[PDB]
């Protein structure tokens, strides 16, 4: 029986361990976003008003 | 009062009261035989304990290993 419930508690750290590497990713992949946002507002900057 | 004595209630008390074992051990680590303490905690899946000799003798290859074995207890 504690070998079981150590089963049933392995097998939630794992899924607890899934959902942490699926919100950090989720994160790590909104703040990219963000980057790449940045960096077309930058490159919109970019846009000037020189001589030919 | 030879390590002898300590060595077998450390051994009779986990087949009966595995939860004073720890508070035993606690108290005579110094005065138990290593490898029959060992096999007993180890056939009464008392890996904490397992993991408190380890680190009371040193041996952080074993309690590694059976840290890793069980990951939960």
């Amino acid at each position: 029986e504690l070998d079981a419930a150590s089963k049933v508690m392995e097998q939630e750290w794992r899924e607890k361990a899934k959902k942490d590497l699926e919100e950090w990713n989720q994160r790590q992949s909104e703040q990219v976003e963000k980057n790449k946002i940045n960096n077309r507002i930058a490159d919109k900057a970019f846009y000037q008003q020189p001589d030919a | 009062a030879h390590m002898g004595m300590f060595t077998e209630l450390a051994i009779l008390y986990s087949k009966f009261k595995p939860q004073k074992m720890r508070e035993h051990l606690e108290l005579f680590w110094s005065r138990v035989n290593i490898p029959k303490v060992l096999r007993a905690a180890e056939q009464a899946h008392l890996w904490a304990e397992l993991v408190f000799l380890y680190d009371k003798y040193e041996e952080y290859d074993n309690a590694i290993i059976t840290m890793m074995n069980h990951p939960t207890d």
